[PDB]
């Protein structure tokens, strides 16, 4: 099976900008590539066909190229209404293979997250389980890692993650952790601590609460 | 003039079965070649099905291949996708597009298309044998006494609700700013979860009261909620 | 001998032995110079009624399975070997057949070997007998029957369409005697609009159905489902006796009816309210249409005497048809089923419609006369006659059985017959076949058929026009290039047949029976444009059709080297005109003006030169055959410049420029100009007549409608007074005295 490989996966960068994304061609595939950007939520829009030919409409600051098995979009001067995710696509025969995708984010300078974390609440407790929240606010850049502490112990496993998209005021983002398990296991341990290792701290930070504080 | 609409979408339990309509106008529905590209929450496009414009040959992805049945009709001008055995997996945004015969080659092995012009607006297909259900809100105010100078941080969760989409408010609005609803997470259990938070001054605690409006209404569900 | 020779003597020996037994006796003996005077449908029944009486005679028996044999009939002729076997052991001769056929057709079952054990030791190591060891082994194991079943499903995936697949997969299915499979999926079939015009495919429905009634799977599984695949056979029928006419000759044709009308007698018993009862409601009205259809072929070779009376007795078959009321669609269990049903229903009165019109066109009442003589139920026996030999017994076929009751005797009404073809045009499949002759059919009438109705309903959402018009392609093919094709190939037929009968009518000629009344040029181009729209093409194929299209489409646009004759360009830009003129929408009254003003101002400059009596370039290999018959003339020269510049004005309006319009419109004093100077003043009026406004305008606006009522009433006036104008009324009189009587009210 061919297969289109998308590089970067997630890239950075500003307006003004000469940005390049490519995809490279496991077999030896003929010129019957194609470029799309989808915003989020809304539908793909077809920017390049067969390769380096322009889709009638789309600006003329797009442009593609291909060396050997490797295809490349270009855009010339980055503009902020291209901000979105791209795909590239094959189209051998009777099969149809798009990239994995890469986003383009809105590049800024580094913001720390402040951090706040949240016990359960008493009337989650009445249910009979029990969720820790971490908050990280107004961040940048996407990349951060959150670990969780049962009275100093590692978990893994049991606890979900889920970040905001680059805000639109100051492009940062937001992540909340949610530390799930029943009340029983949560009555069982006293310390909690929720600890952040991040480009924008200075050192990792940790926050913590003691059941019935 | 032109435009393409997905319907035949909404819920549906595991090995059961649906059928999308991609209706067509604007232009000749016998030269253009049909295709369905489906993307689950957060990932990329997915390629499931193709229809070659003139005779309609399919071609299916592996991931779908004898489930799924993609046809087209001349005299309705419309295409379908029929969806048989569904899995937790198929949950995703399906969307149809075309590609003329301009852009539409046969070649030994098999045929290519140069890329695909018009987009629908794609409709929502979600699978899973979790039963709706209205979500329930626990507050989650802040342990803080002035922790971070003047500022102070609230927010709701919402839990245990079935389906997508939840829509939460803060006074009803009124507190607009800085807020952040963050997307849901399916728990392993089948209902999905999200928290809702902002920042307001600490100075202001205790004397702006400060409520969350979510509203489920796949459920026909409303709770306001105090923090 | 002929056939004269040995059906005279029929009266001979009927003469001399008249009781039934010895009537039955001799069948054998009648049966005897029937297989030499090559007449294998009736010899079988003839030595078949000997066997009724002499069922112990081995050489009868025989002589049956031989012609069981020539048949191609397997089932049937080894059982009568059989009987003459055990009845005889000497016939040796027949344990080898007997071998010989039951290990050529089928070696699943024992009994094939068992009688070649036996052939074995009546004739020790003969050369024949390896020969039939051999054939046996050459049948496939399971698994090699499993492996075909793969190949012809993934192959019916891609190709449904295929009509020697399908066929493939019910004899499969009959190999392995799953009966119920092969007639399910024949069943699930018969909804196939394609496979349903397949001559082979309805023979081999015709069969697989039959094959299932007398299977033994048929008794044992149940009696529900019976009664729904007995529809199906009458259906196949149906579909098989309209195509047997046309291509096969006239013995074949007969024959096939003597199956349908056994059938019909078969099931008239059960009856009920359920489809299998509406479905012989309508097919009942088929049986004769065809029968008419099949009476009208045979007296068309005949002589005249034979014509008038086979024609007197067609005219009353048609008539039998169209009187038979529309099928009860609601009872029918699916939207398919049911929409097939009426379909057929259209097609029925259809084509029977304009069979008695052109039948009775011939005289003035006609048609009262053929009922009030062969309604009687002497007519029923002399319609027997003509049909069938007598010989066969009159009890159990339909035909002798009907209760001919109350024949309406009602010549159609045209605006039913045009709902009747528009609901009918898919019945063929939309053959170029089909539509070049209903064209023709209404090219005798005073009124026109819907061709722009007929084409929404095969090519549906087709624009009407296309806006791409530069260029060629085609992917730019519009109703109107159809709807202008159409008209050239039934012009362009027309005059070849004309030309064909002077050198010996030709609207008298029923549909099966004519030939192609099409070039082949011609047909291979619809039949393209139709797989390339209804999506039908091949993947391969799609660049050789598209380009097959785009070949012709300059000549229906009148572009670079069209093959159009002035003449049927003429008739292009009128027939559009009048076509568009009576429209009530304005995208369509501009469209069809557009293209009839194109093709107006593509003939002028060849009027022009023909106008002072000089050549026309004839073309190379024109679409549209030229013909002398209809070159035009000077005498008609003056009449065309005139009714162009109509088209013209009308154009011109349609646009805005109603100063040059009307100044156009005004110029010639035409019945057409005054409709369109009325509506157009009508217009001008209604709108300005009721809003607050300048009085001193006021009254120029009652002006204008003072102007339409004198246009309307001068209409009214020339057209009573006149035939020839009314005949040149854009729309019909009525509507225009309609328009009158709310236009004084204003």
């Amino acid at each position: 099976d061919i297969q289109m490989t998308q590089s970067p996966s997630s890239l950075s960068a500003s307006v003004g900008d000469r940005v390049t994304i490519t995809c490279r061609a496991s077999q030896s595939v003929s010129s019957a590539v194609a470029w799309y950007q989808q915003k989020p939520g809304k539908a793909p829009k077809l920017l390049i066909y067969s390769a380096s030919s322009l889709y009638s409409g789309v600006p003329s600051r797009f442009s593609g190229s291909r060396s050997g098995t490797d295809f490349t979009l270009t855009i010339s001067s980055l503009q902020p209404e291209d901000f979105a995710t791209y795909y590239c696509q094959q189209s051998s025969s009777s099969l149809i293979t798009f990239g994995q995708g890469t986003k383009v984010e809105i590049k800024r300078t580094v913001a720390a997250p402040s951090v706040f974390i949240f016990p359960p609440s008493d009337s989650q407790l009445k249910s009979g389980t029990a969720s820790v929240v971490c908050l990280l606010n107004n961040f940048y850049p996407r990349e951060a890692k959150v670990q969780w502490k049962v009275d100093n112990a590692l978990q893994s496993g049991n606890s979900q993650e889920s970040v905001t998209e680059q805000d639109s005021k100051d492009s940062t983002y937001s992540l909340s952790s949610t530390l799930t398990l029943s009340k029983a296991d949560y009555e069982k341990h006293k310390v909690y601590a929720c600890e952040v290792t991040h480009q924008g701290l200075s050192s990792p930070v940790t926050k913590s609460f003691n059941r019935g504080e | 003039e032109v435009q393409l609409v997905e319907s035949g979408g909404g819920l549906v339990q595991p090995g059961g079965s649906l059928r999308l309509s991609c209706a067509a106008s604007g232009f000749n529905f016998s030269s253009s070649s049909i295709h369905w590209v489906r993307q689950a929450p957060g990932k990329g496009l997915e390629w499931v099905a193709s229809i070659y414009s003139y005779s309609g040959y399919t071609s299916y992805a592996d991931s779908v291949k004898g489930r799924f049945t993609i046809s087209a009709d001349t005299s309705k001008n419309t295409a379908y996708l029929q969806m048989n055995s569904l899995r937790a997996e198929d949950t995703a945004v399906y969307y149809c597009a075309r590609s003329p015969w301009r852009w539409s080659g046969v070649s030994d092995g098999g045929f290519y298309y140069k890329a695909l012009d018009y987009w629908g607006q794609g409709t929502l297909v979600t699978v899973s044998s979790a039963s709706t259900k209205g979500p329930s809100v626990f507050p989650l105010a802040p342990s803080s006494k002035s922790t971070s100078g003047g500022t102070a941080a609230l927010g709701c969760l919402v839990k245990d609700y079935f389906p997508e989409p939840v829509t939460v408010s803060w006074n009803s609005g009124a507190l607009t700013s800085g807020v952040h609803t963050f997307p849901a997470v399916l728990q392993s259990s089948g209902l999905y979860s999200l928290s809702s938070v902002v920042t307001v001054p600490s100075s202001s605690l205790g004397t702006q009261t400060y409520i969350c409006n979510v509203n489920h209404k796949p459920s026909n569900t409303k709770v306001d909620k105090k923090v | 001998r002929s056939k004269a020779d040995v059906e005279r003597y029929i009266a001979s020996v009927q003469g001399s032995t008249p009781s039934p037994r010895q009537k039955s006796m001799k069948g054998f003996y009648f049966a005897k110079l029937y297989y030499e005077a090559k007449e294998y449908d009736l010899a079988k029944k003839y030595i078949c009624t000997y066997i009724n009486v002499q069922e112990r005679d081995p050489k009868a028996h025989r002589f049956l399975g031989l012609l069981y044999e020539l048949e191609e009939n397997t089932d049937k002729a080894v059982e009568c070997y059989r009987r003459s076997v055990e009845l005889n052991p000497t016939q040796k001769d027949l344990v080898l057949k007997i071998a010989e056929l039951l290990c050529k057709n089928d070696v699943t079952d024992g009994r094939a070997k068992y009688w070649l054990e036996r052939a074995a030791k009546l004739f020790p190591g003969s050369p024949a007998i390896y020969k039939l060891k051999e054939q046996l082994l050459d049948c496939e194991g399971e698994d090699g029957w499993n492996k075909l079943f793969d190949l012809i499903q993934s192959e019916l995936y891609v190709r449904p369409d295929d009509v020697h697949v399908n066929i493939r997969l019910v004899e499969v299915y009959r190999s392995t005697k799953r009966l119920k499979d092969a007639v399910a999926h024949c069943h699930e079939a018969e909804r196939n609009i394609a496979l349903r015009s397949s001559l082979e495919w309805n023979s081999c429905v015709v069969q697989t159905l039959k094959e299932y009634l007398e299977s033994l799977q048929c008794l044992e599984s149940d009696k529900s489902d019976w009664r729904a695949t007995n529809t199906d056979l009458l259906l196949a029928y149906a579909n098989l006796m309209l195509l047997t006419l046309s291509t096969r000759d006239v013995q074949e044709s007969r024959e096939l009816l003597q199956s349908f009308d056994s059938a019909l007698q078969s099931v008239k018993s059960l009856g009920g309210n359920d489809e299998l009862s509406a479905t012989f409601l309508e097919m009942k009205g088929h049986f004769y249409m065809h029968a008419g259809s099949l009476l009208l072929k045979m007296g068309q070779h005949s002589s005249n005497v034979q014509w008038r009376a086979l024609s007197e007795l067609a005219a009353l078959c048609y008539l039998i048809a169209f009187q038979v009321p529309r099928p009860k669609i609601k009872l029918i269990k699916g939207e398919a089923g049911q929409n097939l049903l009426e379909m057929m229903a259209c097609d029925r009165l259809s084509q029977s419609g304009h069979m008695l019109l052109n039948l009775s066109r011939g005289k003035q009442d006609f048609l009262k006369e053929i009922v009030e003589t062969f309604a009687n139920k002497s007519g029923q026996s002399a319609l027997y006659d003509a049909l069938f030999s007598s010989q066969s017994p009159k009890d159990t076929s339909f035909l002798g059985s009907d209760d001919i009751g109350n024949i309406d005797v009602r010549e159609p009404e045209l605006e039913d017959l045009t709902r009747y073809d528009v609901g009918a045009i898919r019945a063929h499949n939309g053959s170029l076949q089909h539509l070049t002759w209903l064209g023709l059919q209404w090219n005798s009438l005073p009124a026109l058929p819907g061709i722009r109705k007929w084409l929404k309903q095969l090519f549906h959402h087709l624009p009407h026009e296309t806006s791409r018009l530069e260029t060629n392609a085609p992917e730019s093919i519009c109703i109107l290039d159809l709807e202008v094709f159409l008209l050239g190939v039934v012009y362009t037929s027309h005059l070849q047949l004309k030309e064909k009968c002077n050198s010996h009518q030709p609207l008298c000629l029923p549909l099966p029976v004519c030939k192609q009344l099409c070039t082949e040029r011609q047909k291979s181009w619809w039949d393209a444009v139709c797989t390339l729209i209804h999506r039908k093409a091949v993947p391969g194929n799609v660049a050789k059709l598209r380009l097959l299209v785009q070949h012709e489409i300059n000549t229906l646009r009148a572009q670079e080297k069209h093959g159009l004759q002035p003449a049927l360009l003429v008739h292009w830009a009128e027939c559009l005109q009048k076509t568009g003129s009576g429209l009530n929408s304005f995208y369509d009254q501009r469209e069809y003006m557009g293209r009839s003003v194109h093709y107006w101002k593509k003939v002028l400059p060849l009027l022009k030169i023909i106008k002072k009596k000089n050549s026309i370039p004839e073309p190379i290999d024109p679409l549209f055959k030229h013909f002398h018959s209809v070159d035009i003339q000077a005498s008609e020269i003056v009449e065309y410049e005139e009714d162009a510049h109509i088209t013209f004005a009308v154009l011109d309006a349609v646009n805005g420029n109603i100063e040059d319009a009307v100044t156009a419109f005004e110029s010639i004093k035409s019945v057409v100009s005054y409709w369109n100077l009325a509506l157009i003043f009508h217009r001008k009026a209604e709108d300005i007549e009721n809003d607050a406004l300048s009085p001193e305008e006021q009254e120029e606006c009652k002006n204008y409608l003072r102007k339409t009522r004198d246009y309307l009433i001068k209409i009214i006036d020339d057209s009573d007074s006149n035939l020839s104008v009314v005949k040149k009324l854009p729309v019909p009189l009525e509507s225009v005295k309609e328009m009158l009587n709310s236009v004084m009210q204003e």
